[PDB]
RNA sequence: AGUAGAAACAAGGCC
RNA sequence: GGCCUGCU
């Protein structure tokens, strides 16, 4: 007998088994180099996608850019991005009449988010492009960066500390007739013209996406710079409220929030469906989702959504689409060369791309030069008609959503009609009709539909079936959602945070896979065993009784030889597991807190211990000794940016003070435009009054603060 | 509970390939 | 507001028939709409459709296998040809010093001869494998006879080491100023894999990795105290699985690969300028439940400086085996098989004295492999939580738990496999035990090639289904599907043989 | 003091004073989060390949001082390295457990009140009582649920304002608290604050997680309330589901909300039951709530609705009046009235007979989600006044209060096939079939009611037929209000008859209730409803063989008694324990059996000890052949479903379990009897008959060493004392003899 | 050689 | 040979 798991789905039906089909437990793909071999290929098929648009050439930036919109109607069921602008506002209209006031409510909203945002809030990013060092840095060490260049060249209306003044110091900036930098290489300052900082600050960093699941070929994923980060925040937070108060749009929630759409969906159109009429259930997927949604018809929602605001917020939400309109994308690290006969290699950066002789490449990446050298200015692309990655995901599900209304029977005018969920790149549309020449129409409606909006269905990855089995993003509906487990496997193991955050974390993991994905009560004891003898083998807190010899063995076990009641152990000391499937909700520290010996439980929870970081998927956790925090891995020492080291050094301790003086400041974040010194002066100016007035301190120690405060006073005026 | 696959063979093959004997024992 | 060098751009970012973000904005305020979708629809052009194409029982075609030489093995471990030097020791799971361990279990077996090739890498150098494995023999001499045992051995960097392992072979960094006139510069080398056809030994390697063993290669721990009736039906049930997974060879393999990589990435992050020596070993529970200690091979971890997730350390792993490599030759491409000893095992005819080879390769693995190789302890959970599945949806309609005579009546069984007499039925022990060997293979086998394969099959899959429940299925274009699907299998062995399931499958399906 | 001195030395150096002075005070979150160090974008990796390497633990400076070099053996714990961007110093995993074993201790008394939340949870895990676990399907609707078990009512931001207040009084800003409610917390929390040694951060996180409510999506079927949906994990499965009961605050609330639902759907399953009085006697008298029977609650909770009532009448308990309607409860408080017997047609020109009464009579309406106060004459509408909470709840109250008017302006507006007949081909009431139909819509009772004039007095509101106020012509006799609550709580539980098809009747005459009142709304409990019904004993299950078993020697308790103490032999010997023994398993039957007449017989020699639970539970066991032995059990297996159910010797189990209140005694959550009390019952905290040659002195004393275990009792010898760990981890005392 | 697959590793920077 | 880095 040759075994042969695939043939299980004789019988078992594929959804309930298709767990099966989910490879997630190897490595993910990873990508091997430099990114800008897919950088170009996305500029070149964007430009592919939209030859036929009108060209141009920006007076500002001086790149030619390509315009799309209202171009000719696509003659073929390739992927089209020639948008037309009256459609896509037919659309939004038609989504404004089925609901009532969405639009105003939305902008509300947003008015009072954007005249309430802190400058503060664009630290909570991921890595983004800063352009005074052209590498990629935090979010805060990004905007500490701009804001210090802002100062130092005069722009200082952000002091404000709102989002808003931050902007509006970016907008004057542009029109700065020479922006200056001192960034170290002992610095030197360089000058950049009005249109080297204008290209600096439109760029786009491209580079190679990493741990992608279910493709065999490499993406490239980009991040924008710092000074469209605010825009495109606030053009987000519209797009968030709008889609919140949409019944088919699944982006803005949860998945069981979607599990609960799309079945309330599913149930409205079968079940109402009387017996003649027919129901079928389209679960496709659009194809070249990002090179096609044209930031101008962004624009366009944008303004017919912002009708009858004030001037203000209406410019203020347009910023975002007229910057991404005229974005560069940096290309990225740059291709490497190698001499087999020499025995050395090269690098070269993607800057010198369009001067270097085509003579090193292959056969396709010399094509691929070729083409995108026009394109190229100052060692970066223009990149005008299309997107890079996201960026917008809730405006484009806006238009997806749209589309989606646009076939409520009222608009349709005729017997088929259809409806659906929609979530940014991923449909699944339910038609009805009387007869299947009926289905056939109404399929055909909605993708013309969508060819005219600018967004493509993949017809390589889209299939139409009686209502019932269906999927959507990974989703599988079969009378009702089957779990598949396979999707969360990777959770499981240890996530590596510290001890006390691992262990909650596994717990809490095993408890939610029990509730949501159906986890049996059996598996989860296995998964539970499982996860103590990774982590055991991750900590090495072996149990103690064990004669494992490891770098920590020694001492785990002499604790173990002296503590008296040794089923109180933590298992991050060598205790016994006490879990099971009835504790799995209640934290380890305090789990064990009856079988606790005085001395161990008081040396283990010692707030003067000096391992704590004061804290930092919701895990619950206690405070204790096992929550310090790993090492960083100090490469930066090598490079010449050195003196960054020293400046966190003094920010820490300046901070430090600070939370010293103002109690709260840890807590809630610090509000107030008063300088440091002068806050913290005049706090202990009113500290040792009120003190003196009623309480503890004397006339001496009085005289005495009043006096260093003055002189604390006399040196900042210096 | 212990298992036991209808094509267990375990008189068929002569020796187990991987895990043999070789030693005295 | 906006002005200046702003409303510029801002000038420029239009629809292409407008001039200025006023006059566009006045537009857009005062549209209303007129019926523009309707009147695009008829002007666009009638060639851009939507034809739905149904699926029928004839539709489905073979998948394209590709053609060319037969595949090799490529996993870190051989799997089914691994040879075991056991010694009964009264220790578990990491107890004791691997390289006494190793020494102890190398003492048992008297009949070692004389290395010499008998199967050369037909690429390399493979004097330099014989006189590695010289090397390594001596050195297990050497610490054999050294008063204390020290947890680790760093091999001397002599010539074989070096070039088995790789060093200087990294071309030297410069910068494109000097090296630019050079004549054969060119671009790193970026083509499409070579083509390689499916061969017959995966689907016997598969069919081994799912047999009963006669041991216990997972021992877990202990759990909290059951208390709730639930944690009571939990327990028999786990008994129920752990004994029907712990029997299992692919928990073999599993065990294996987790003690490699822990040891190779433990030893690459401290050793990262010395040639290690880390034999490999395993232990396990005998049927009569005496404790064993096992020694495949050894693995002599080469230079080890890994800065980015995905650096190559080169290991050149030594391992032993008891199958002669001339008889499938097509297998072996890249080992340099040795013919170490003569065992004299015992069988149910008696002393047999079969010889006995070593098969020496030099290999790699990066530092996102090993961590995935680590924790390949998941297989187990997605077989089971299958297993439990499938159980519990049984036991639903019948109001009464169903684990005892799932594993024990031999009752309702599910066709797995594919014999000359048709489709084998297989009882819910061996679904557990299959589902469990393909996720140890898809660790073992990960690669770009099955994840696409595996998205772009299940698509066709689940339409297939929909047409077995007569939803009466629809597709736009399965050509394109199919030549998606095709494009992944390439020259992975594990892509190929999942791809011959499915065509396995579309045959008895719609059938 | 030292504040400021430390301020001045930072200021003394130049770049120091120069971010001290450029920086304001909103740039403080940048800078404190200004790093070079990226977030991990692979944390399980970089934790994997961390640990390998020495001192992967980065601690403050202090180690250099509180913890020494290297331990005893010379492994270093901490190395004068510093961080990359800080001042924090390299340590080791040894160096932590190195301050667990040796570190300076402390009290930490004050741990379970920061933590509260956490360690009540584990006070209502631990006082948890669990039950059979049965195999069914689950419909797992999914809905938004509250996470949060003690959540105080607060937004996020009122939270955040209320800690900041509590813990920060300085720095609360401009904020004013503003609810009363929010003072009166405010002050529960500051009065038990007045002197806590912990950090002000941690009390304010502690608030904030023990304030602020906590809502998530779940696919939750069966509960909804926090305490149950803690537990989510361990009542619902795919198949499986259990009866589990949360040892905690048993808020009355809850008690009532799960009643009134349990209440709703017992009636409306008794409707169509054969026998709705018998079915419905047994059903209540067959199940439970939250692991309290329904009869407790019910006679002791008084709670008004329609099927609560229906259910304290049933049971013949005290019966409550104040006749209802449509689902609204009405309490007249004026006037007479005689029914008339008359014959009348409709609109759609079917005819009709029904019942108008006499008199003029005022009537004080309530409901669930609206109240309303009439005045009425014969046949005709005098005012009614409407206390509704929605549109819609003032449209249902009015059309409820034009049905009760019973005026020909509603009589020639019925237009349809209204047929009053039931499923069950069961005549229906005229009146709730006239009110389910003007609960689609009544267009047709608006526009036929009439008009009149009104005087403008109070500035009152106008009706709307279809939401148009109209302020000087309006209904007739019809106003708008909206009332707190209704006039008074009624005052008298009155005395009822019930028909087969439960139609309730009152002294005199007049129709009380009947299964059209029950609302219909479909709820969702808050605590677990243990509908035992189908859940049964088969023809004859364990619910039945073993259930029934204990049932018997109950009832015989009287003989069983004094026959246990004389002449026992003839008691074991029996033929009623037969049918228990074939489920015990051959091997272990006389081993039990010697096990438990050894408990017995020592139970008899010592005076003072005696516990019917224990000879009720016990007496099984001991029907079989006796085998000796010498080892000890904590439990004694009977197979029920090829499955092992333990019995616990000492102390209540799922499966057996005598509460201490109600003296129930329940078998596998069926009750098998009331225990009476023995006035020789001793209350010494003395058990001689769980362990088998040892009593049992009491609780736990560290004087004489730690626990030993039950199988490791032999070692101990004639009057030697010791501590042993049995039961659900519990410690006692104990003595050999 | 080897890992690996549309580009890389098979050590890198500085004195 | 010495220093420094193992996501910069």
């Amino acid at each position: 007998m040759d075994v042969n798991p695939t043939l299980l789905f004789l019988k078992v039906p594929a959804q309930n088994a298709i767990s099966t089909t989910f490879p997630y437990t190897g490595d993910p793909p990873y990508s091997h180099g430099t990114g800008t071999g897919y950088t170009m290929d996305t500029v070149n098929r964007t430009h592919q996608y939209s030859e036929k648009g009108r060209w141009t050439t920006n007076t500002e930036t001086g790149a030619p850019q390509l315009n799309p919109i209202d171009g000719p109607l696509p003659e073929d069921n390739e992927p089209s991005g020639y948008a037309q602008t009256d459609c896509v506002l037919e659309a939004m209209a038609f989504l404004e009449e089925s609901h009532p006031g969405i639009f105003e409510n939305s902008c509300l909203e947003t008015m009072e988010v954007v005249q309430q945002t802190r400058v503060d809030k664009l630290t909570q990013g991921r890595q983004t492009y800063d352009w005074t060092l052209n590498r990629n840095q935090p979010a805060a060490t990004a905007l500490a960066n701009t804001i210090e260049v802002f100062r130092s060249n005069g722009l200082t209306a952000n002091e404000s500390g709102r989002l808003i003044d931050f902007l509006k110091d970016v907008m004057e900036s542009m029109d700065k007739e020479e922006m200056e930098i001192t960034t170290h290489f002992g610095k030197k300052k360089q000058r950049l013209n009005k249109r080297s900082y204008l290209i600096r600050a439109l760029t786009l960093n491209t580079m190679t996406k990493d741990a992608e699941r279910g493709k065999l070929k490499r993406r490239a994923i980009a991040t924008p710079g710092m000074q469209i980060r605010g825009f495109v925040y606030f053009v987000e937070t519209l797009a968030r409220s709008i889609c919140e108060k949409l019944e088919q749009s699944g982006l803005p929630v949860g998945g069981n929030e979607k599990k609960a759409k799309l079945a309330n969906v599913v149930r409205k159109m079968m079940t109402n469906s009387q017996d003649t009429e027919l129901s079928f259930t389209i679960t496709g997927d659009n194809t070249k989702w990002n090179e096609n949604q044209n930031p101008r018809m962004f624009l366009a929602m944008i303004t017919y959504i912002t009708r009858n605001q004030p001037e203000w917020f209406r410019n203020v939400l347009s910023i975002a689409p007229i910057m991404f309109s005229n974005k560069m994308a940096r290309l990225g690290k740059g291709y490497m060369f190698e001499s087999k006969s020499m025995k050395l290699r090269t690098q070269i950066p993607a800057e010198m791309l369009a001067s270097i002789d085509l003579k090193y490449f292959n056969d396709s990446t010399r094509k691929k030069i070729e083409k995108i050298r026009p394109l190229l200015i100052d060692g970066t692309a223009s990149l005008s008609p299309g997107m890079m990655m996201g960026m917008f995901n809730m405006l484009s599900t806006v238009l997806g959503v749209s589309i989606l209304n646009l076939g409520q029977k009222r608009y349709t005018k005729t017997t088929y009609w259809w409806d659906g969920l929609q979530s940014s790149d991923d449909f699944a549309l339910i038609v009805n009709a009387p007869n299947h020449e009926g289905i056939q129409a109404g399929v055909d409606r909605f993708y013309r539909t969508c060819k005219l909006l600018g967004i493509n269905m993949s017809k390589k990855k889209s299939y139409i079936n009686r209502t019932g089995t269906f999927e959507f993003t990974s989703f599988f509906y079969r009378y009702g959602f089957v779990a598949n487990f396979s999707m969360e496997l990777p959770s499981f193991g240890v996530s590596g945070i510290n001890e006390s955050a691992d262990m909650s974390i596994g717990v809490t993991v095993i408890k939610n896979n029990m509730i949501n994905n159906d986890l049996g009560p059996a598996t989860a004891q296995m998964a539970l065993q499982l996860f103590i003898k990774d982590y055991r083998y991750t900590y090495r807190c072996h149990r103690g009784d064990t004669q494992i010899q490891t770098r920590r063995s020694f001492e785990i076990k002499k604790l173990w030889e002296q503590t008296r009641s040794k089923a109180g152990l933590l298992v991050s000391d060598g205790g016994p597991n006490l879990y099971n499937i009835r504790n799995l909700h209640i934290p380890e520290v305090c789990l064990k807190w009856e079988l606790m010996d005085e001395d161990y439980q008081g040396r283990l929870c010692n707030p003067l211990n000096p391992f704590v970081s004061h804290k930092e998927m919701e895990y619950d956790a206690v405070a204790t000794t096992h929550s310090w925090i790993p090492k960083r891995n100090r490469s930066i020492l090598n490079t010449s940016q050195r003196g960054i080291l020293e400046d966190e050094q003094m920010y820490q301790k300046c901070c430090n003070l600070f939370e010293k003086f103002f109690p709260s400041s840890s807590y809630r974040r610090p509000v107030g435009i008063s300088s440091m010194v002068e806050a913290m002066v005049s706090r202990a100016r009113i500290d040792a009054r009120i003190d003196f007035e009623s309480g503890r301190i004397k006339k001496e120690e009085f005289a005495e603060i009043m006096k260093i405060c003055s002189t604390i006073e006399e040196l900042r005026r210096q | 509970y212990s298992p036991t696959s209808p094509s267990y063979s375990p008189t068929s093959p002569s020796y187990s390939p991987t895990s043999p004997s070789y030693s005295p024992t | 507001e906006i002005t200046g060098t702003m409303r510029r751009l801002a000038d420029q970012s239009l629809p292409p028939n407008f001039s200025s973000l006023e006059n566009f904005r006045a537009y857009v305020d005062g549209f209303e709409p007129n019926g523009y979708i309707e009147g695009k629809l008829s002007q666009m052009s009638k060639e851009v459709n939507a034809r739905i194409e149904p699926f029928l029982k004839t539709t489905p075609r073979p998948l394209r296998l590709p053609d060319g030489p037969p595949c090799s093995q490529r996993s870190k471990f051989l799997l089914m040809d691994a040879l075991k030097l056991s010694i009964e020791d009264p220790s578990h799971e990491g107890e004791g010093i691997p390289l006494y361990d190793a020494i102890k279990c190398m003492r048992t077996f008297f009949g070692w001869k004389e290395p010499n090739v008998v199967k050369p890498h037909e690429k390399g150098i493979n004097p330099n494998y014989l006189l590695a494995w010289k090397q390594v023999l001596a050195e297990l001499q050497d610490i054999e006879n050294e008063e204390k045992i020290p947890k680790t051995k760093n091999m001397k960097k002599t010539s074989q080491l070096k070039w088995a392992l790789g060093e200087n072979m990294a071309p030297e960094k410069v910068d494109f100023d000097d090296c630019k006139d050079v004549s054969d510069l060119k671009q790193y080398d970026s083509d499409e894999p070579e083509l390689r056809s499916l061969a017959s030994w995966i689907q016997s390697e598969f069919n081994k990795a799912c047999e009963l063993t006669d041991s216990s290669w997972i021992e877990l721990d202990e759990i909290g105290e059951d208390v709730a009736p639930i944690e009571h039906i939990a327990s028999m049930r786990r008994n129920y699985f752990t004994a029907e997974v712990s029997h299992c060879r692919a928990t073999e393999y599993i065990m294996k690969g987790v003690y490699i990589n822990t040891a190779l990435l433990n030893a690459s992050c401290a050793a990262m300028d010395d040639f290690q020596l880390i034999p490999m070993i395993s232990k396990c529970r005998t049927k009569e439940g005496r404790r064993k200690t096992n020694l495949y091979g050894f693995i002599i971890k080469g230079r080890s400086h890994l800065r980015n997730d995905t650096d190559v350390v080169n290991f050149v792993s030594m391992e032993f085996s008891l199958t002669d490599p001339r008889l499938e030759p097509h297998k072996w491409e890249k080992y340099c098989v040795l013919e170490i000893g003569d065992m004299l095992l015992r069988s149910a005819i008696g002393q047999v004295s079969r010889p006995m080879f070593l098969y020496v390769r030099t290999n790699g693995t990066s530092k996102i492999k090993m961590k995935w190789g680590m924790e390949m302890r998941r297989c187990l959970l997605q077989s089971l939580q299958q297993i439990e599945s499938m159980i519990e949806a049984e036991s639903s309609v019948k109001e009464k738990d169903m684990t005892k005579e799932f594993f024990e009546n031999k009752s309702e069984t599910w066709p797995i496999g594919e014999s000359p007499k048709g489709v084998e039925e297989g009882s819910i022990g061996k679904v557990c035990r299959t589902l469990l060997a393909k996720s140890v293979f898809n660790s073992l086998y990960a690669s770009p090639q099955l994840e696409g394969f595996s998205a772009e099959s299940r698509k066709l899959l689940l339409i297939v289904q929909a047409l077995r429940d007569n939803l009466e299925p629809g597709t736009f274009d399965l050509g394109g599907l199919y030549e998606a699907i095709e494009e992944c299998l390439i020259n992975d062995p594990w892509v190929l043989l999942n791809a011959s399931w499915f065509n396995s499958f579309l045959t008895h399906a719609l059938r | 003091m030292e504040r400021i001195k430390e301020l001045r030395d930072l200021m003394s150096q130049s770049r120091t004073r120069e971010i001290l002075t450029k920086t304001t005070v909103d740039h403080m979150a940048i800078i404190k989060k200004y790093t070079s160090g990226r977030q991990e974008k692979n944390p399980a990796l970089r934790m994997k390949w961390m640990m390998a390497m020495k001192y992967p633990i980065t601690a403050d400076k202090r180690i250099m001082e509180m913890i020494p070099e290297r331990n005893e053996q010379g492994q270093t714990l901490w190395s004068k390295t510093n961080d990359a961007g800080s001042d924090r110093v390299m340590v080791s995993p040894l160096a932590v457990t190195w301050w667990n074993r040796n570190g300076p201790t402390t009290s930490a008394v004050h741990y379970p009140k920061i933590y509260k939340t956490y360690f009540e949870k584990v006070e209502r895990l631990k006082h948890g009582t669990f039950g059979p676990v049965h195999f069914r399907n689950q419909v797992k609707i999914r809905r938004r649920v509250d996470i949060n078990p003690g959540h105080a009512d607060l937004s996020a931001k009122e939270a955040q304002d209320v800690i900041m207040e509590v813990v920060f009084p300085n720095e609360v800003g401009a904020r004013i608290l503003t609810s009363e409610s929010q003072l009166t917390i405010t002050k529960e929390k500051k009065e038990e604050l007045q002197d806590c040694k912990i950090s002000p951060l941690m009390v304010a996180y502690m608030l904030e997680r023990e304030l602020v409510r906590k809502t998530r999506f779940l696919p939750v079927a069966g509960g909804t309330s926090s305490v149950y949906i803690e537990v989510l994990h361990l009542t619902q499965g795919t198949c499986w589901e259990q009866m589990y009961t949360p040892g905690g605050e048993v808020r009355n609330d809850d008690v009532d909300q799960s009643l009134i639902i349990a209440a709703r759907n017992i009636v409306r399953r008794a409707t169509v039951s054969a026998d709705p009085l018998a079915s419905l006697l047994e059903m209540c008298h067959s199940t439970q709530i939250g692991g309290i029977r329904m009869v407790d609650i019910l006679r002791q909770n008084p709670t008004e609705e329609q099927a609560v009532d229906i259910c304290k009448a049933a049971m013949g308990l005290r019966i409550s009046s104040s006749f209802s309607f449509g689902g609204f409860t009405f309490k007249r408080t004026s006037g007479s009235s005689v029914k008339r017997e008359e014959e009348v047609l409709t609109g759609n020109l079917q005819t009709l007979k029904i019942r108008v009464h006499e008199g003029y009579e005022e009537f004080t309406m309530v409901g669930r989600r609206a109240t309303a106060i009439l005045r009425k004459a014969t046949r005709r509408l005098i005012q009614l006044i409407v206390s509704g909470r929605d549109e819609q709840s003032i449209a249902e109250a009015i059309i409820v209060a034009m049905v009760f008017s019973q005026e020909d302006c509603m009589i020639k507006a019925v237009r349809g096939d209204l047929n009053f007949v039931n499923r069950a081909n069961q005549r229906l009431n005229p009146m709730h079939q006239l009110l389910r139909h003007f609960q689609k819509d009544a267009k047709v009772l608006f526009q036929n009611w009439g008009i009149e004039p009104i005087d403008n007095v109070m500035g009152m509101i106008g009706i709307l037929p279809d939401m148009t106020p109209s302020t000087e012509m309006s209904m007739r006799g019809v106003r708008v209000s909206k009332m707190g609550v209704d006039e008074y709580s009624s005052t008298e539980r009155v005395v009822v008859s019930i028909d087969r098809f439960l139609r309730v009747r009152d002294q005199r005459g007049n129709v009380l209730l009947s299964p059209e009142e029950v609302s219909e709304t479909q709820g969702t409990e808050k605590l677990t409803i243990t509908y035992s019904s189908s859940m049964m004993w088969e023809v004859n299950g364990p619910e039945s063989v073993l259930v029934n078993t204990y049932q018997w020697i109950i009832r015989n308790w009287e003989t069983v008694k004094i026959q246990w103490s004389q002449n026992p032999t003839m008691l074991y010997n029996k033929m009623e324990f037969e049918p228990f023994q074939s489920l015990v398993p051959k091997a272990a039957r006389g081993q039990y059996s010697g096990f438990v007449r050894t408990l017995f017989q020592q139970m008899r020699d010592v005076l003072g000890t005696f516990d019917t639970v224990q000879i009720i539970k016990l007496l099984p066991f001991a029907a079989a052949p006796p085998k000796q032995s010498r080892m000890q059990f904590s439990s004694l297996t009977v197979n029920v479903r090829g499955s092992g159910m333990r019995i616990l010797v000492r102390g209540n189990s799922p499966v057996f379990n005598y509460n201490k209140a109600t003296k129930r005694l329940t078998v596998l959550g069926k009750d098998a009897g009331a225990l009476t009390e023995d006035p020789d019952e001793g209350t010494a905290g003395v058990e001689s008959a769980v362990l088998r040659g040892f009593l049992i002195l009491g609780k736990e004393d560290r004087r004489y060493g730690p626990a030993l275990s039950i199988n490791e009792l032999s070692n101990l010898a004639k009057g030697e004392k010791a501590n042993v760990l049995i039961g659900q981890g519990d410690v006692v005392l104990v003595m050999k003899r």
